[PDB]
């Protein structure tokens, strides 16, 4: 498949792992961070079957499987399951592996340090990677976006980081990390769809409601006006096809789920929302920085695919921001993929070739080396 | 593009023909060993006189 | 048995091509969505072109 | 007469016993599951005459015998009569002594435990079989019918089990075991044949009604329209030859009996019928299972041999099912023999050789071992 | 006729329906949530015999009736039958027409909206009740218990609710509503008793099994030690008398059925069980609110009468819970009746008289008003 020892890049979240090789502008394939296991007793023999299923296998045979996610809020809690997902990712589907390629991982600036230590150990001892680097997701978003400055809202599956970067430098005192992400938005949606008579509890059901959110939901520029009509008229409803031929018809729930980004109180979180959070990352920086961060609100990660997000965010920040000042938002089509893409850019940059931890330095220092060599 | 649909069709036909072959193997292996009998009738033909027993 | 088998083989052929028709129906529908969206964007990008181009003017 | 120690296979119900050897595609012999006993006082001497008759002996001499079967609604309660049936089956028609051949017997998934336990005990202690394995009738039905996934509709002499299987796994919470069967159809038909002036109250008469049912009766697709003409004209009657040369003609009774399957209230049963019952097994399964079960309703056993049944069931199920979804019925010629055939298949598969209880494990543990080794 | 126009109080579950008047400590009567209908052709004339039977009438005449339950998993799916039940419950048995008294009904806080709306609609439009208020079942459990803080786990026939309440406030993001309940335990017992040789499938048979469960079953605080003996010896079996004089004995199945509340996989359910949901209702709350929820596990509803459930629910939570912390189960005699009793308590509070929907506000707004005025 490949004729060069290019670095491999993997963006591993509580949703899916985007993966491919450096010096592409997209992952080659997406690998759901899922390990599936049968929840039923087998009766027939000569049926093939797996002890455990991963990624797309886990989703394809999900009718009788319970599906578990090894990553919680950016932390791998079950790395034995991640090794199976990674083995499949590398050797079966991407047809590349760390064994013959250096590997770049994507992470948040405040991701618990022990998590990088374990991923570092796995790629060096299980997959025999010749070298490693763990990069900041905000950096990767800025490279993909054509910027050196901005507030990056990396919208992960289990956590949003929110870190300001100026002239290529971190401004860590203004990080406003929030425990709200795409997976929590799904929880709100399933609770309100439960109120309508469509409970989502078991694995197949959990996957369906996630799929409903991704295809039907939006934020809109004005929640209250959108609701005044959506709560009053069937013209704002959409019927989603469930796997068995039945449908679910969804009204203002279509936007109330996404709205948790602006209203975290919807899921019990003590927060004013992502626009206030973005505002504080800008506002807590020095006034000669603020102008450049107001001009560079960078949306990245997932949930940014919701219609109206660019307008909802720019308008709320403008309202919070001082007058005269111009507030601008970056929301490129390289959305949801921009962290992976930035990983490709960074791994391949000539300026980054000396930033790699080799599998020399690794064994002399051990896995904790990532804490000194990467960030 | 079409790799996923190709693989799905392949697995479907594979499982179906698999069950089918699990059947037809021992179907053909034993398909003459399952015969029956002739059920001929004597029609009292092979006797050239009265029977030796008391019934005749 | 051979004619029925032929019918079954013919259905198997048919199911591959029915499934193919369905794959193409699905792709067509996906592509129809992508067309309304590709064209939506062609138009929206032109709508935005005019909004921004108007601002440019 | 065999050149290998192939397993012996028997499918034993309240109706008939089908028996043969593993690796074949049909039983070597079929017997009614009957032990016959004379109900008259002998007058002449030197007439031979047995104390009891077994299988086909019981049927051939039935004019003066009361005929009893050991199996009620799927469970053997009279092991002595099954021991006699098996001895005859194995030694006289199959021409085999089980001592040199392992044996596969079958039962429904929710059949009371005493069945599989007693069957295991008798084959090991009175026949000295080297090994035992009690199979799931639904598994055997799926192999014989070419499926891994679907609803097994055995609708046999004893019970209708209605059991969903997905990817070769049981979905036991969705089994709708139903007390609606071929033996109730025989009883119903004789009550309506009594209405026509033909009394059937003795054993010989009961077995004749069973034979009438099998050759003359059907379900068709529209009961009321079929009845409108059957009840109005002799043009829909069919003659059946009674053994004494007299005939019985059967009119709307020809379908009113079979109709019991769709309307169980005809025999006093609290049930919605087999099409709704099949539907409920599908509806109790997860939505990512249901699509495959709808497309794979599979007929096995018996009563599935009524004209119009595969086509009426598809109509009745699709009428309950969600739209868009494709509903199909598999109804192979291996009808009535498919459970036995599946037994032959499971026994011949290499994937099953580790599943046998040996006559070592059996004696160390006793017959209760069947609940740890079979399913 | 009454001393004061206090509210009528009625708790409508998927199992039982109970009612009495506000201010007392017990319902006057308990009825099954049943409307019965003859499944036989009448032959004698002038035998009385109703076209439909309600509550205790339906159960008392059940020998020839098919019995249906209008409520499933906490909601009304058949309001016409509930109308019959409410007429019987309030007017035929408590002897009070709702027309002259406010009525207090109940529902879980995550109960689908259509149900709280339909209860409001029927009492106002078919019974002309002057006022309505549909109570939160968890609140009523707390009122009856004398608690403001704790996890209300109501393990009833329909649904297990699992809601954390602190100082009279709900923590809705931590509610683990679970579709695992007493009705499933009854059906599981019908199937396990079938395995023992005592088949149960019909309405009469289901009512017998529900009676067996209510008199013979238990949870077992240490089920592994309990089954090691119960599954090995008859000394742990208990006899039950069936309506026709038959005797059934049950051994480890006696507690294995209730065990499903901890082991949901027994009925094909994907769940952590009631002890883990109690744990998560506590654990998903802020740390200054968990120290009080751990010390206040509030047991309510039916199924709570099984011996070993309180100790089994405290041991499992203690095992999941952090050390040092005190875990305590509250399991008062006001069990199963605690919601009705709490209803009486709520109805008589002076502060609750400002919570009623009047039959004015109702007609101006329609039944959707229940979400504006009740919860």
């Amino acid at each position: 498949d490949e004729d060069e020892t290019t670095a491999l890049v993997c963006d591993n979240g509580s949703g899916l792992v985007k993966a491919g090789f450096a010096g592409d502008d997209a992952p080659r394939a997406v690998f759901p961070s899922i390990v599936g296991r049968p929840r039923h007793q087998g009766v027939m023999v000569g049926m093939g079957q797996k002890d455990s299923y991963v990624g797309d296998e886990a989703q394809s045979k999900r009718g009788i499987l319970t599906l578990k996610y090894p990553i919680e809020h950016g932390i791998i809690t079950n790395w034995d399951d991640m090794e199976k997902i990674w083995h499949h990712t590398f050797y079966n589907e991407l047809r590349v592996a760390p064994e013959e390629h250096p590997t770049l991982l994507t992470e948040a600036p405040l991701n618990p340090k022990a998590n990088r230590e374990k991923m570092t150990q796995i790629m060096f001892e299980t997959f025999n990677v010749p070298a490693m680097y763990v990069a900041i997701q905000a950096v990767l978003s800025l490279y993909a976006s054509g910027r050196t400055t901005g507030i990056v809202l990396d919208s992960g599956d289990g956590v949003t980081h929110n870190v300001p970067i100026y002239e290529g430098y971190a401004l860590p005192h203004a990080i406003m990390r929030l425990d709200l992400a795409g997976r929590d938005l799904t929880d709100y949606l399933m609770k309100i769809l439960t109120e309508r008579g469509y409970s989502f509890v078991t694995t197949a059901e959990r996957e369906i409601v996630r799929d409903i959110k991704e295809k039907l939901c939006y934020v809109a520029l004005d929640f209250e006006n959108e609701m005044a009509t959506a709560a009053s008229s069937s013209s704002l409803e959409k019927s989603y096809e469930l796997p068995d031929g039945q449908v679910i018809t969804i009204g203002n729930e279509r936007f109330r789920c996404p709205e948790t980004l602006f209203q975290p109180s919807f899921i019990g979180m003590e927060s004013a929302g992502i626009h206030e959070t973005t505002y504080n990352s800008i506002m807590k920086c020095d006034i000669d920085i603020r102008k450049d961060l107001y001009a560079n609100n960078v949306m990245s990660g997932g949930t940014t695919m919701y219609p109206g997000i660019a307008d909802r965010m720019q308008k709320e920040i403008t309202a919070l921001a001082p007058s005269t000042m111009k507030i601008k938002i970056i929301a490129p089509p390289e959305r949801k993929y921009s962290v992976w893409i930035g990983g490709s850019i960074l791994a391949s940059l000539s300026t980054f070739q000396q930033m790699w931890i080799t599998k020399q330095e690794y064994d002399e220092a051990g896995p904790s080396i990532v804490h000194r060599k990467c960030f | 593009m079409q790799a996923l649909l190709g693989a799905r069709a392949k697995e479907s036909l594979d499982l179906r023909a698999h069950l089918k072959q699990v059947k037809k193997e021992d179907t053909e292996k034993e398909n003459r060993e399952v015969g029956d009998w002739r059920k001929n009738i004597d029609a009292l033909s092979g006797m050239e006189g009265r029977k030796k027993k008391f019934e005749s | 048995e051979e004619a029925e088998k032929a019918a079954d083989e013919s259905e198997r052929g048919m199911k591959v091509i029915e499934s193919r028709a369905q794959k193409d129906e699905e792709k067509m529908e996906i592509q129809e969505i992508q067309l309304k969206e590709a064209k939506h964007i062609a138009e929206d990008a032109d709508r935005k072109y005019e909004e921004v181009a108007r601002k440019l003017v």
